[PDB]
RNA sequence: GAAGACUGGAGUGCAGAAGAGGAGAGUGGAAUUCCACGUGUAGCGGUGAAAUGCGUAGAUAUGUGGAGGAACACCAGUGGCGAAGGCGACUCUCUGGUCUGUAACUGACGCUGAGGCGCGAAAGCGUGGGGAGCAAACAGGAUUAGAUACCCUGGUAGUCCACGCCGUAAACGAUGAGUGCUAAGUGUUAGGGGGUUUCCGCCCCUUAGUGCUGCAGCUAACGCAUUAAGCACUCCGCCUGGGGA
């Protein structure tokens, strides 16, 4: 997991306004950070399958959120995707 | 019967306290069943953890 | 409910009858209110009331029984489910129990009973059979 | 994150070298960014069983507030390799 | 279909809780086996009975010391966790899921899912290690009309660890997943609220699991019955007499 602070800087950095916590711009950023953190654990611990399932579930959830954001409002999607360096 | 730590509000069963743990082990060091001790399951788990942790440090005998 | 709320309404009424309940409350909707009004005006229930709340509102219905039970309403079924929707022409509107029961049809002038849909010579999606 | 280390020093030891081996491990924890909060000795006790040919020991307790988790590892290694400690245990809390 | 709006479905934030969930490293005590050394001496072991077998080249027994492997007594409980397989000694590092409480945030962002991709008990295969117990194949002794078996004395592959294959089972709740509705009574696990009491404590309410007994309802019957096999909606998989197969 990401330490509470490490999560909070990401939340504060990707806020669309002063008080949000659940907007897609925040959830996608946090999920990207978490799966990146899990990438190297999977790389070094290659026989941990019960955590690979969690990684796959996170990837699927983040993809669904990205699809929703793209459909609803394209400009936000194309700004955020460039900010996070996705694709 | 009534639980011990629940009555005395003891929220922590430390493994540095041999005299308290002497009550819950029989004449041979075997942990007494919860039915005889009369403690709650939640505190029984902590108690068993503490008994094993104390046994590891030669504070209590494995077999007496 | 998740997929089809009208079927949920019908099955709630059916479940309430089986154990001889007296009233039932459920979430409200613009079509459920009108179905309840048709049921009351036709004579299959006793009363309907609307209770207001924050999000959407609630509707309660008081069911009707004879002097010694004898369920006034003895059967409900849904015809046009989300997986298959059925439409009826003006000359194809079904007759339930030789007119003893009623069929609800959502025509171009609101939802109508089977009888009054044959007065305006209009048809549409059949929702439910009640008898 | 806080910690707690217990270890037993052999009985047949003299006060000077006993203090030397007491303070060597305190120093080895301080070699890394680990703040010691306590170093009190918990005293002579009689072992419930003979872990070695021995029957008694100096029980010693240390409190730490470390984060990097390397000080405890180095203590573990250089206390396992030494023959002036018979048994030790690190606990996280 | 399009343009808006909302929060009850879904998710995040904040405060708590429990757990044999998984991967890596280190450590512990009982017990079997073997080896060395004192005491001793005539048997030990084994079965329905007996024998094969071990022992005067001195065992079995008994006391001390040493070596190595595998599994973790008591706790332990229709208890817990995980999607399934499955997970039980202790400590540290890296990690996934779940529940309760709050109403702060987004505002339908959801369900199912052919083909695809991953996991998948045990036996089994390839390379390199390890081998204390156990034990397919095998040898001897017994029983039997016969005994390629049950029983007894031994015993190799394997059971263990590293990497890569295999992809099966009575892989079972013989019961696909999601949602809503429909009498009660009583145990247990993890939480929240309240009344009383000086606190422990007694009682009620409530959320999420796990057991039992039973009304309506269902079934050919046995039985299921708020953890449905009852009443309904969405999506998927499968069946159409037996043998051949
Ligand atoms: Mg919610
Ligand atoms: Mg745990
Ligand atoms: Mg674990
Ligand atoms: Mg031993
Ligand atoms: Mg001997
Ligand atoms: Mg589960
Ligand atoms: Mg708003
Ligand atoms: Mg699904
Ligand atoms: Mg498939
Ligand atoms: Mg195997
Ligand atoms: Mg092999
Ligand atoms: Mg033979
Ligand atoms: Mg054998
Ligand atoms: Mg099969
Ligand atoms: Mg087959
Ligand atoms: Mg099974
Ligand atoms: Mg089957
Ligand atoms: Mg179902
Ligand atoms: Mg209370
Ligand atoms: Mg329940
Ligand atoms: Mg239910
Ligand atoms: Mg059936
Ligand atoms: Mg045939
Ligand atoms: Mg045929």
């Amino acid at each position: 997991a990401l330490t509470q602070e490490r999560k909070n800087e990401i939340i504060a950095e990707y806020r669309v306004h002063d008080t949000d916590t659940g907007s897609p711009e925040v959830q996608i950023a946090v999920l990207t950070a978490e799966i990146n953190s899990l990438n190297e654990h999977v790389r070094v611990h290659k026989k941990d399958h019960h955590s690979y399932r969690g990684l796959m579930k996170m990837v699927g959830h983040r993809r669904n959120l990205l699809t929703y954001l793209r459909k609803k409002d394209v400009q936000r999607y194309r700004e955020l995707i460039k900010r996070l360096g996705l694709r | 019967k009534v639980c011990y730590f629940t009555s005395n509000g003891i929220t922590h069963i430390d493994y540095k306290d041999v005299e308290l743990l002497k009550k819950f082990v029989s004449e041979r060091g075997k942990i007494l069943p919860r039915r005889v001790t009369g403690t709650s399951a939640k505190y029984q788990r902590k108690l068993t953890v503490a008994i094993k942790r104390s046994r590891q440090m030669a504070l209590l005998p494995f077999v007496a | 409910v998740m997929t089809d709320p009208i079927a949920d309404f019908l099955t709630r009424i059916r479940n309430a009858n089986m154990v001889k309940h007296d009233k039932l409350e459920l979430p409200a909707s613009k079509i459920k209110k009108e179905i309840a009004e048709i049921l009351k005006r036709e004579g299959f229930i006793r009363d309907v009331e609307y209770i207001e709340d924050d999000n959407a509102g609630t509707i309660r219905v008081f069911l009707k029984y004879g002097a010694t039970g004898e369920r006034v309403i003895t059967g409900l079924k849904r015809i046009s489910k989300p997986g298959l929707r059925v439409y009826a022409k003006s000359t194809e509107v079904p007759k339930v129990l030789n007119g003893l029961g009623i069929a609800i049809v959502s025509t171009s002038q609101g939802v109508l009973t089977d009888k009054e849909a044959r007065a305006k010579q209009v048809g549409g999606e059949v929702l439910a059979y009640v008898w | 994150r806080k910690y707690e280390i217990m270890y037993i020093i052999r009985p047949n030891i003299e006060e000077d070298e006993k203090k030397a081996v007491v303070e060597r491990f305190d120093g080895i924890l301080t070699e890394n960014g680990a703040e010691i909060i306590e170093s009190k000795e918990w005293g002579k006790r009689r072992l419930a069983y003979e872990i070695n040919d021995y029957r008694d020991g100096f029980y010693h307790i240390v409190k730490l507030n470390a984060d990097k988790a390397d000080s405890i590892n180095e203590f573990d290694r250089l206390a396992k390799i030494s023959d002036d400690i018979v048994r030790h245990m690190v606990i996280k809390e």
